[PDB]
């Protein structure tokens, strides 16, 4: 009883709250992993608008 | 399909350009063949006096 009741308990208390707290960092990190290609997907629509200008613009030569 | 619709602007652009372009150059190589008909005149009689020696 004296061992177990603390050498199960409390080490899994432990690793569950830092489970969600590691699961937390991790969301942090998909917060950022937004960023990741959010702000270039952004950008996605004139990048193949302006990347094809050039190629319009050898249409218009 | 904004690209596409961007395309459809572009080829507007082509249609109007073309034409009027198309037009006012084939207008200018008749005002430049008027304009030189006296000259061709003169022309024929400049070959006409080379190629007799």
């Amino acid at each position: 009883t004296i061992r177990n009741s603390e050498e199960l308990r409390g080490k899994a208390i432990e690793q569950l709250e830092k489970a969600r707290a590691r699961l937390k960092k991790v969301e942090m990190d998909a917060d950022q992993f937004r960023v990741n290609g959010y702000s270039e997907i952004e950008r996605e629509k004139m990048n193949l608008i302006n990347s094809t200008y050039k190629t319009l613009e050898q249409f218009e030569n | 399909l904004e690209v596409e619709a961007k395309l459809a602007e572009g080829r507007k652009k082509i249609e109007v350009e073309l034409q009027e372009a198309l037009g006012s150059l084939e207008q200018q190589k008749e005002d430049t063949i008027k304009s030189l008909d006296s000259q061709i005149s003169a022309l024929s009689d400049d070959i006409v006096k080379k190629v007799l020696p």
